[PDB]
């Protein structure tokens, strides 16, 4: 069983430089939505991990992404400050600041995603039955499956007029997905050339 | 080998 | 309106040398293909180029993806050659071809993904509002949204028994969109590197 | 710019 009341408790539990300040202190708070989610402390350690090793960007995109709507061309981060736009274009970073702006929150901001929306696609991108080395992918597919049925319904008992929009909130998957490959790109540069400091967590995600 | 994660995941 | 079955009407109509020269000769099928999908001739020519040079290389993956269904570890090309996984590996490609293998054919072989539900993913791609400089961005989204709506009354009809697979399809995105990504920078590398020939289509969908 | 692509997108 996978109740969104459950996943909704879960999410209601140099600009560069503060930005990866930021993403280390969430990695934290990551570790303990997940640990919410329905069923997923109940997989094998070695697979909680994989799933978080594979999924952690893309899970903490999506979050400030959606707690940015109301942030005008910039985004808001887990410490409470703003980077706008220009600050990020100042910093080198303004192409994929902007893939986020565009792609990501302001079409949160359109359709109005609902926190339970933006729980359930969190989970969904968490139990990916993709992830190399899992012991039983099966096992996370069926999870996935039981998180999108939860969401299909809640989407079509919340918002019936709008038939489409369980497919709308998916289809935003594969720019997470790109954003999210561009994003680590960025940052596994940052690391090399060594001028940004890089937290332990953060940094321990960056290991091999 | 993810020290830091196994850590966090482990304890109740 | 976007009837299934004109979609599939548009459907029915060393190894990297042979993989490119390949790719090239599907290109020109390609272009046929997006004329046949309802409205996309009748959108701007610009916003035509600029869907298919966002979308090509996803597109012509997930179609050979499909025909690859019946061959045992590898895939088949529109030359009508197969390539095994051991020739992959052989040429230094071994891990990006892998990925197509497990995450896309075999998850296609798996729940039997047919024509019509290849063609609908298919469209849905092309018709990505998120294609940077489109005239109309919103022009797109709505025909993008008639595709799922037609898929999703499709799956329902035809797999009455399972209820999450139009979820299931809409969910093999990420992974095309990631394996995507990892191909066209393989195929940047080997123009590059100048040591494959590349064909006029194939190369000029490699320009700027 | 994109000769090949506009050539066959064009004629019908
Ligand atoms: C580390 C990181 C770096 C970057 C980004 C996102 C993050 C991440 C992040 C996570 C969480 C939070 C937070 O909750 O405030 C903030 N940032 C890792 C996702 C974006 C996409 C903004 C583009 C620019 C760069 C600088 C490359
Ligand atoms: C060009 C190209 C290169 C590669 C791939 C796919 C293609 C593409 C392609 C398209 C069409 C056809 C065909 O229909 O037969 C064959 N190949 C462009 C997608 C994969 C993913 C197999 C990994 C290895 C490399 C060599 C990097």
């Amino acid at each position: 069983d996978m109740p969104v009341e459950k996943i909704l408790e879960a999410e209601l539990a140099d600009p560069v430089t503060n930005i990866c300040q930021a993403a280390d202190k969430q990695l934290f708070t990551l570790v303990e939505w997940a640990k919410r989610i329905p069923h997923f402390s109940e997989l094998p350690l070695d697979d909680q991990v994989i799933l978080l090793r594979a999924g952690w960007n893309e899970l903490l995109i999506a979050s400030f992404s959606h707690e940015s709507i109301a942030v005008k061309d910039g985004i808001l981060l887990a410490t409470g400050l703003h980077v706008h736009r220009n600050s990020a274009h100042s910093a080198g970073v303004g192409a994929i600041f902007d893939r986020v702006l565009t792609e990501l929150v302001s079409k949160m901001r359109d359709m109005q995603m609902d926190k339970t929306e933006l729980g359930c696609l969190r989970a969904i991108v968490l139990f990916n039955p993709d992830s190399k080395g899992l012991s039983n992918p099966a096992e996370v597919e069926a999870l996935r499956e039981k998180v999108y049925a939860s969401l299909e319904a809640y989407c079509k008992h919340k918002y019936p007029e709008q038939p489409g929009r369980f497919a709308k909130l998916l289809l935003r998957l594969p720019a997470l997905r790109s954003i999210g490959l561009k994003q680590l790109e960025h940052l596994f540069f940052f690391k090399l050339i060594g001028d940004t400091p890089i937290d332990t967590f953060l940094m321990e995600m960056l290991e091999a | 080998k993810h020290k830091i994660l196994h850590r966090l995941l482990q304890d109740s």
